[PDB]
């Protein structure tokens, strides 16, 4: 979702449990892919370094 | 460092209720009283009232005790004021201003919003 | 044992000289108030050493070799020695306490070196 | 002539300063106080002909008391259980008891001792401790969970106003004044010294301070005098007016497992519902307010004095807050202060309704919450009112208006560390005299 | 150097006076035992000050002006100074030290003021 | 006051004896650096006591009764007393510092006991 | 022990073990000692030493 995704490439969604300990929300934010490492299998999955 | 941002304004219709706001920032929220002064065009400044941020205690000017109402939100470090039943002569610019309160008395404003 | 202590305060500089020993003995005795003991010990050792440097070792009252000088407090304190209490005289003389100590130190140095030279004739 | 420098040690002279002070008390109870072991016995000597300056608003030992109390409360709450798992969505209708509107508490899920199993529970809560969730009004949530974590108070550790003696360290002397009409500033021509203060009770209350001391003469009115725009005016009674309070219902404690930590809910309320209340001798309160007004209109000589209830703020300031036993009270004081006076023996009893809540924000600060476990059975309490924390309204233009306040906890202890002051002894001093030292 | 510290203990009050210097030098040197270090300094400074107040400054042995007063220990020790031990004598004489100290302090005060008055003739 | 601390260091053993008071004066003043104050107090009290054991009480310069054994470094330092040589002399005499203190201590013991015996003729 | 308390695994490298320890008194205190060969842990020792 930008002119250059290769520079940063975190642009990534995740399910955070917030403010009730019983509900989850699909947040998403930016990340440099120096901070991010690919998980095995399907290359679309990722994880904090 | 300290900054007192403000929101709300523009045009409010005659007789309608209005609600400004303030946001504290780079200082200990509990230690400094907050005031709300206004300037009508062609008039000198005048004070409306002040709100203690810690306990929320307000205090209003004599002529506007019925209409005003002050309250805050400690977690957001936010303040508010409502002026019910706007009259025509309420046209003014409403500044929030910090106060340098001592251990047992109140003194000059320093940082205007 | 604490008793009286500053009760001599307000009395004259002559009468108050009697109860100095009672005031000198005060080195008594969250949860981390241990630092107060260290602070008190450091202050007491500061005073004790500073008395030692001038040749006033130990004894609570002494007189030293350096004469009195004008440009310090030029009061007629002799009759007023038994009128004023210590506080006002201390306030008056506070302007010059920082200066006198060097003179006392050098006087004690001269005293000790002259005595050592006298004994060096052996 | 022949006047020479001399030096003296142990001189009685001092200078004001600030320093650390020691906690001291009698034999420690409960196996606010944490300092051991000590046995103080102070002796007071009148420093004859000594004139000394004083100031209650500027001295530092009040701040030391404040920090010590806060740190002691933190250390008390440190080992106790955290109530984090309780934050889940509560489903509440609360139609069981005779009075559902009074308490309005819920049923919720909790992870049991086995982490793979969740169990439904239910408990009773006052709706001051609960805030409605958006949408369907049946949903509910703990009030402070979205702002902070809540720590249950340890039930065995029941802190209380244990008296505390504040002892100076070596090299410093706690001065004292007993001038019968000292107003918190200016010289005292009647001075004394001690190792340790009297037993100060760390009481916590708002709109008036209770279980305090009493003045020598008539009622004393203390205020800052930098400007008429004062923050708080302290009034110290010379004649205690007794206050009584009670919680008639019989509450039923219950335990919910959380490892070995147990959360103490209110299982059930036994006995018919009666709102908590308090009592005041009406004639005594009338006479006390009349005397206070007569004293107070000396400072403000050409204006009427009118008393009116507080306005705005939290429950801690809109109502008289205090604690008796292991419960907290919030009593509507509108009926007491609604008086006016012109500018120019327990016959009857006043009654005031009162509300109690469990989740207490730490009075001085927000972002850290206390949860009070319910005290089973019924409670009665008696205490001695000794002072008022008033605060005036400016800009009234020829009509004074004093209304209760005092949310800041520091003003309570600025009234009981009122006499004292700490100085640093300067035992060394010089002088002229006749002299000689052999050479 | 720690050696023969209480070796003289149990011996007679005459012989034990020789090895006092060996005892005098003991100011040597969880994890938070710094308070133990502070305790020794506090006690040593207390003893050193208390010796200073009586005019027995520094020197391990002295006498003072106050005579052997009436009452107190009438138990004969001049015949027994070459016998018995300090621990046995301490038990007897412990009944009156708290009384003796004030007398010594006042005697030293009188001596100091008399000497100051004598030098005041300048 | 801090001024000229070790300013005369390296200079003659005759000249630097004047400025000894500057060296003697220093007992000044994460987050837990309080322990250094206790270290300084311990060292200062050790030195002050050790000066007191030899009869060299308080006064910064003194001489004692024990004669100079020529075996201690055999130097003709009288020529070199006016020629720098402080740290060099300290290194030279470090071989024997541990030995001399016992002799001085016993000499002071003998002096004190002889004086006590002399006063015992009362 | 889960329903009664929390469980901490011992750190494998930190092998606390019966290593000898010497208790020393601070300055101003002396550790007395007894080496009577027939001492039952209580009563007077007429054969005393210090360390
Ligand atoms: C933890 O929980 C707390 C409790 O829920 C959360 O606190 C809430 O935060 C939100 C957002 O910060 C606040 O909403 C704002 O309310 C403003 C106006 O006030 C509301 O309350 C009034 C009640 O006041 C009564 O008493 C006074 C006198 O004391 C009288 O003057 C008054 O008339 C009443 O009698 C109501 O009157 C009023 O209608 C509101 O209900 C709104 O102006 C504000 O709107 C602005 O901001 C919106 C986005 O934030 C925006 O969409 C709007 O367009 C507009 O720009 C906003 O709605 C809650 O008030 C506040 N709760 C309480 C109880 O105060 C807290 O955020 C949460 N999290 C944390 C970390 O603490
Ligand atoms: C964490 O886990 C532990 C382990 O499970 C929990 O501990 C359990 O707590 C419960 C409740 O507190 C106890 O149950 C009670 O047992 C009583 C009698 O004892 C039982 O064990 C006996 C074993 O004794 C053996 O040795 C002795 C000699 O040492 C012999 O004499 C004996 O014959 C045995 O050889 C058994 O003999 C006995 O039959 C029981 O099995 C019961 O009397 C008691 O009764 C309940 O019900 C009554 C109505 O019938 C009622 O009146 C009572 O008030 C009570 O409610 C109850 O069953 C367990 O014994 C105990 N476990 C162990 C191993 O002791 C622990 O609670 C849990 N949580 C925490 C926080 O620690
Ligand atoms: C200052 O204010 C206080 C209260 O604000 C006044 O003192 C209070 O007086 C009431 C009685 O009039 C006491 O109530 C009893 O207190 C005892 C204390 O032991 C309770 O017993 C047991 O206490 C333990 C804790 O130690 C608790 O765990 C138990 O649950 C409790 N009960 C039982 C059966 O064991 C007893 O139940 C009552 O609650 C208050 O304790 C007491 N408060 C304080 C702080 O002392 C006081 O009168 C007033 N000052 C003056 C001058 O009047
Ligand atoms: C303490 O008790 C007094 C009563 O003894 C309370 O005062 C009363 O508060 C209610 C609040 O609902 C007021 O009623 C409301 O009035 C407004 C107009 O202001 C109206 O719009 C509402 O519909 C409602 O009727 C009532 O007038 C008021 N009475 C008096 C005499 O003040 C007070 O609120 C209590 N304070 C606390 C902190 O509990
Ligand atoms: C504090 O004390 C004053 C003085 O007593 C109280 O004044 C009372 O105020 C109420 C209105 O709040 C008046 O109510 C009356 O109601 C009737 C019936 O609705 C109406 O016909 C009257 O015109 C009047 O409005 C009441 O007369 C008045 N009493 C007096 C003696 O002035 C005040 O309510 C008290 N406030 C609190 C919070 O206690
Ligand atoms: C957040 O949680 C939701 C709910 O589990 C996930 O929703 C997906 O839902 C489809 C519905 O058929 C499933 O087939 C997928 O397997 C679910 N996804 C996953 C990861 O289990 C949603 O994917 C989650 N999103 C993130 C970022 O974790
Ligand atoms: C406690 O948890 C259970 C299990 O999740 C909740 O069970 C309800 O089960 C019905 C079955 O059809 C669902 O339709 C509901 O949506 C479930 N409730 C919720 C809140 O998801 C039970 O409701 C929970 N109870 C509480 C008080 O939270
Ligand atoms: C305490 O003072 C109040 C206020 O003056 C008294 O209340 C008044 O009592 C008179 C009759 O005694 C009534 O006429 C008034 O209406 C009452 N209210 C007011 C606002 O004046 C009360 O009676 C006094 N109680 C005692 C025991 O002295
Ligand atoms: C108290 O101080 C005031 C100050 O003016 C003085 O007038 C009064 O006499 C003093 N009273 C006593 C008992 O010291
Ligand atoms: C105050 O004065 C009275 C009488 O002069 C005296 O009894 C009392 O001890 C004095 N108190 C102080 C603190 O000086
Ligand atoms: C040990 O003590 C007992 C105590 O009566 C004594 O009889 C015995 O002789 C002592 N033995 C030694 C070796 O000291
Ligand atoms: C015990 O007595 C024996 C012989 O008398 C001796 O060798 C030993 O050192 C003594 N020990 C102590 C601690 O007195």
């Amino acid at each position: 979702t930008a002119s250059n995704s290769s520079i940063i490439e975190g642009m990534c969604s995740f399910n955070i449990t917030t403010e009730l300990r019983d509900k989850r929300e699909k947040k998403n934010a930016l990340f440099y892919k120096l901070d991010i490492v690919q998980l095995d299998g399907n290359s679309s999955q990722y994880r904090l370094i | 460092q300290v900054r007192l941002a403000q929101y709300g304004g523009g045009v409010k219709r005659l007789g309608a209720t209005m609600t400004l706001s303030c946001v504290a920032s780079g200082y200990t929220f509990n230690d400094y009283y907050i005031h709300w002064v206004r300037q009508a065009p062609g008039q000198g400044f005048e004070l409306l009232g002040y709100i203690d941020p810690a306990n929320g205690r307000p205090d209003y000017a004599g002529a506007l005790r019925e209409r005003l109402s002050f309250y805050r939100d400690k977690s957001m470090e936010t303040l508010y004021m409502d002026l019910r039943s706007l009259r025509y002569d309420d046209t003014a610019m409403y500044y929030c201003v910090r106060n340098v309160g001592t251990a047992g008395s109140l003194l000059h404003y320093d940082h205007w919003g | 044992v604490f008793l009286g202590f500053l009760g001599a305060a307000g009395s004259t500089m002559g009468a108050a000289s009697m109860t100095l020993t009672v005031q000198a003995r005060n080195l008594l005795s969250g949860i981390k108030q241990l630092q107060a003991r260290v602070l008190a010990v450091e202050r007491y050792l500061r005073d004790q050493q500073l008395l030692g440097i001038w040749g006033c070792s130990g004894k609570l009252i002494c007189c030293t070799n350096v004469p009195w000088n004008s440009s310090w407090s030029n009061r007629n304190l002799s009759e007023i020695w038994d009128n004023m209490t210590w506080l006002q005289w201390d306030k008056e003389i506070s302007n010059y306490t920082q200066i006198i100590y060097g003179l006392l130190e050098e006087s004690q140095n001269q005293q000790e070196k002259n005595e050592q030279d006298l004994l060096a004739l052996d | 002539e022949n006047l020479w420098v001399t030096v003296y040690y142990g001189v009685p002279v001092w200078k004001e300063a600030k320093t650390t002070l020691f906690c001291a008390s009698d034999a420690k109870a409960y196996e606010t106080h944490a300092c051991v072991p000590t046995d103080p016995n102070p002796q007071e000597m009148v420093l004859k002909n000594v004139t000394e300056n004083f100031n209650m608003w500027k001295n530092d030992m009040v701040d030391q008391m404040h920090e010590d109390v806060i740190s002691l409360w933190d250390q008390s709450l440190k080992p106790c259980v955290k109530l984090t798992p309780l934050c889940v969505t509560l489903n509440c209708t609360n139609a069981t008891a005779s009075n559902s509107s009074i308490i309005e508490g819920c049923s919720f899920n909790i992870t049991t001792e086995l982490r793979d199993k969740r169990e439904k529970k239910n408990a009773l809560f006052y709706k001051l401790d609960i805030v409605q969730l958006d949408g369907n009004s049946s949903q509910y949530r703990l009030i402070n969970c979205n702002t902070s974590v809540i720590t249950q108070a340890c039930p065995k550790v029941s802190f209380d106003p244990i008296p505390i003696h504040y002892c100076a360290p070596a090299g410093y002397a706690i001065l004292k004044c007993n001038n019968k009409t000292f107003t918190g500033t200016g010289p005292c021509n009647n001075v004394s010294t001690v190792q340790c203060t009297h037993g100060i009770k760390p009481v916590v209350s708002t709109q008036l301070l209770l279980n305090g001391s009493l003045a020598e003469g008539e009622i004393i009115i203390r205020s800052e005098n930098i400007t008429k725009n004062v923050k708080t005016i302290i009034v110290h009674l010379n004649e205690s007016v007794k206050i009584e309070c009670t919680r008639p219902n019989n509450k039923t404690r219950t335990s919910i497992r959380i490892p070995g930590q147990w959360f103490y809910a209110t299982g059930q309320v036994i006995g018919d519902i009666r709102e908590a209340y308090c009592n005041i001798n009406e004639s005594k309160w009338n006479e006390t307010l009349q005397r206070v007004s007569k004293k107070l209109k000396e400072y403000f000589p050409h204006k009427n004095i009118t008393f009116q209830p507080s306005s705005g703020g939290d429950l801690e300031i809109t109502t008289h807050s205090f604690n008796c036993g292991g419960e907290f009270f919030y009593c509507n004081t509108s009926s007491l202060f609604n008086r006016t006076y012109m500018a120019n023996n327990s016959t009857r009893t006043i009654t005031i309704h009162c509300r109690i809540k469990q989740i207490i924000n730490m009075w001085q600060e927000v972002g850290r919450a206390m949860y009070a476990p319910p005290i089973a059975g019924n409670i009665t309490c008696i205490s001695n009112i000794t002072g008022l924390l008033l605060t005036r309204d400016g800009g009234k233009n020829n009509t004074e208006t004093f209304r209760p306040g005092g949310g800041n906890m520091k003003d309570n202890w600025r009234s009981e560390l009122y006499k004292y002051k700490v100085v640093k002894i300067e035992p060394l001093g010089v002088a002229p005299t006749r002299c000689k030292r052999r050479v």
